[PDB]
């Protein structure tokens, strides 16, 4: 996902 | 009296609600009232990952499968986040918002639309059921959790290591029910059962968004309608 995938752990 | 491990942790695990208020609060400064909800909404989902995020069995966990637990339960923990806030505002004449703020159900009730309407109402009939079950925080807590990994074991990539979370969960609140709650009824078989109505509200809540979708209603960077579409 986005919000998920990059929002999860990205930052 | 004694209290499971996992229910201690897990409410360390809690952030302070003036945070949250705070944190939401502030986030919004940057029709009108339909807008502000949408993104008061979207934020207290972000503020319910970082709850996962530095969650117990869940970080320890590939992302693939954080993913697809979340993309699994989100609906569920926010509709359920909007209900335990209304078992602790106790009135009956309107709903608390996460940010502060109070609704009549006059209000809603002449402005809201069939569905929100609707959908409100069965909201509030789970917030008095769980009232009178007498629904307290250490369940409320240990609940969360359980409806993060309430998921087929067959759709993870980490097998054994979710069985253990969910075993874990419903022999805590059978302990904790049947011990501190000696009371006639079964809480836990009877808590259960609140859960598997805010699932069936969960559902109703994502026809709600996917009906303000097909209308072209919900804010464009909307995270629930992202979220909505898997
Ligand atoms: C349990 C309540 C469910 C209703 C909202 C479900 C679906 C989506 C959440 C997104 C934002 C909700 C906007 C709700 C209402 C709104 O903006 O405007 C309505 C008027 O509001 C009032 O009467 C008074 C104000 C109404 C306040 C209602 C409180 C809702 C707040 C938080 C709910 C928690 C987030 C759960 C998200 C879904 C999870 C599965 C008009 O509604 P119509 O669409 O024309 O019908």
């Amino acid at each position: 996902a986005q919000a998920l995938a990059a929002l999860l752990a990205k930052a | 009296s004694n209290v499971p491990e996992l229910m201690l942790q897990l409410l360390q695990l809690e952030p302070d609600e003036d945070q949250v208020r705070a944190r939401i609060l502030g986030c919004l400064q940057e029709p009108a009232a339909f807008g502000l909800l949408c993104r008061m909404a979207d934020q207290t989902f972000i503020s319910i990952v970082d709850w996962a995020r530095r969650c117990m069995v869940f970080k320890e966990l590939e992302v693939a499968d954080q993913m697809t637990l979340l993309q699994n339960c989100w609906s569920e923990l926010l509709v359920f986040d909007h209900i335990y806030r209304q078992v602790q505002h106790g009135k009956e004449g309107s709903i608390l918002l996460v940010t502060g703020q109070e609704v009549e159900l006059t209000t809603v009730a002449t402005q809201a639309g069939s569905l929100l309407h609707s959908l409100v109402l069965r909201a509030q009939e789970l917030v008095l059921q769980l009232l009178a079950l007498q629904l307290d925080r250490q369940e409320f807590v240990c609940l969360k959790f359980i409806i993060l990994f309430s998921l087929d074991l067959k759709f993870l990539n980490n097998h054994i290591l979710v069985k253990d979370a969910q075993e874990k969960a419903n022999a805590a609140l059978l302990d904790y029910t049947l011990c501190h709650y000696p009371h006639c009824g079964d809480k836990f078989q009877q808590l259960l059962l609140c859960l598997v109505e805010v699932r069936a509200l969960s559902m109703q809540a994502k026809e709600y968004l996917y009906h303000k979708h097909l209308g072209n209603e919900m804010p464009r960077n909307n995270l629930l309608i992202e979220m909505l579409q898997a």
